[PDB]
């Protein structure tokens, strides 16, 4: 599952 | 529509080598297709606490004329071919210092475990595969600025001060000089002669060029003097520039030199560099 | 790797009643993405009689390329009937064509049971995807250089100035030795007394011209486009021409082609001034 | 089966 950390 | 894709091999020799602890990254070098600088980013040891006992792979756009869609696609290289991806559904949205991946990529027990050859000779190469999708350019010239301005330099032209160095006495600019070192600049503020006495001529001209330009051509022939002289200057990238072409010297001839040469020049990185390497040697 | 996809709908009108037999041809409109492509239907078939035959066209091209295709009909509700696709990319050069000799029986179609011709009109959509081709760690952390930052303080807080420009009224405190190094025009003054007066750029736009002779950049370049442009040209700034001409090129639109087109005659941009061109004629 | 008119 894609996240992000911005 | 149009779909532009690239790929891009990251490798990361001596995987349990870095000390990175869970929560630091290793970012990449960046990169694009031939406007936008991409790299990768890895957290050797996971993200946060959830994952520790992860890899954190994440895609990240560095530079851009103020956003994209892009979909992504991880994987290590085993012979070459590709093991372990993880891909995104879908092309995600990013802008200057976005960046998206997956949090939990690969447990480092799977990884570092042998009979999957995922590490051949601790080796970890990294394989990542962009696609930007948009809907539906003129020749821009590289920039000049480092060169033009090493010319000031190169050829005397509109010089305001002296610079002498062991009796040789050089033109050059106040105002350069005192914007690209914190050591001129006190000089300047507190008038036209300098006298400078800590650095051999040869090495001057060397750290001159890089004021002016940015640049250090022959930087790898004189790191140990321009190490001091950057030093003695505040010239901090100059220092960290003559660090690595330091480093990657060592060698069990010259370790316990470079340590010295480290400690009474304060450089960081190479000091730890240093004391690592003869230790992994004795 | 560049994948550019781009589609055409055709429609003829009152089908059943072409005036075709074995072997006529009829084009259609040709259609685009620099290239110019075209379909082309034979309603009897080629030879064969039971069937129509359906063909990509490359009507026109700059001297070779490689595309994929997908045609099929569209019913009523604008859904996709009937498809049959290209397995890969083949290759096209002016006035080649690739497609399908036997695409959908002369019978199957016209029988109103399937209605794939509304009104007694064929609808053929087309779908092209031109496809084109187009590296360890350190150990050691290097800074990213600094120098156009640094310079730029020099202009952002006027230190160690030594002359000055008057931009209508206006002065500006700046240095000789990086006016000159940076700019051919500039360099040519101090040549022949730390005072110059600018009478040809706005102290907006100019703001912007040091900001760039100082750092090689001009962040607000978007906001002033052909100002700066006027601007780059009169200081023989060619690289911020240039980044100027490609501000503009990408903003070229119906409404205001013509209008770039003069910037462009007037400042020597030639790039932008192709691009403009080129543009006005697409949209003859 | 694609083929060509030439």
């Amino acid at each position: 599952e894609v996240t992000s950390t911005t | 529509s149009k779909v532009v894709k690239f790929s891009y091999m990251w490798t990361i020799n001596n995987f349990s080598f870095c000390r990175e602890e869970m929560g630091e990254v290793i970012k990449s070098s960046t990169f694009s297709s031939g406007k936008l600088k991409w790299c990768l980013r890895v957290n050797p040891k996971g993200l946060d606490e959830e994952s520790k006992d992860y890899l954190s792979l994440y895609l990240l756009l560095v530079s851009c004329p103020k956003e994209v869609r892009a979909k992504f696609k991880f994987s290590i290289l085993n012979k070459g071919e590709e093991t372990k991806a993880m891909e995104s559904q879908r092309a995600y949205r990013f802008v200057q210092g976005k960046d998206w991946g997956f949090k939990k990529f690969i447990r480092r027990g799977f990884l570092l475990d042998e009979a999957n050859g995922l590490l051949p000779d601790d080796k970890l190469t990294l394989f990542c595969e962009v696609s930007v999708v948009q809907d539906s350019m003129v020749k821009v010239p590289e920039c000049r600025l480092a060169d033009e301005l090493g010319g000031l330099w190169e050829n005397s032209r509109f010089t305001d001060c002296c610079l002498c160095v062991a009796g040789q006495e050089f033109q050059a600019h106040k105002a350069i000089l005192a914007a690209r070192s914190p050591v001129f600049s006190a000089m300047f503020e507190h008038k036209n002669r300098v006298e400078i006495n800590d650095v051999e001529p040869e090495v001057f001209k060397e750290m001159m060029c890089f004021i002016y330009t940015g640049k250090a051509p022959n930087l790898d022939k004189m790191a140990d003097d321009l190490l001091a002289a950057a030093d003695k200057y505040a010239l901090e990238r100059l220092k960290v520039m003559c660090e690595d072409a330091l480093c990657s010297n060592l060698s069990v001839e010259n370790a316990a030199e470079i340590l010295i040469l480290a400690d009474l020049h304060s450089a960081d990185q190479l000091k730890t560099q240093a004391v690592d390497f003869i230790n992994y040697h004795a």
